[PDB]
């Protein structure tokens, strides 16, 4: 439910 | 990495990302590069 894009 | 920097686990790669909660910022690519 929270995941994160990569910054790259 | 300060302490506030965890490895914990990313739900769809499957990957270990870092988390910190004191910047509330998450990298899964390196935070130090």
């Amino acid at each position: 439910r929270i995941s994160p894009p990569l910054p790259f | 990495l300060p302490p506030g920097w965890e490895k914990r686990m990313s739900r769809s790669s499957g990957r270990v990302y870092y988390f910190n909660h004191i910047t509330n910022a998450s990298q899964w690519e390196r935070p130090s590069g």
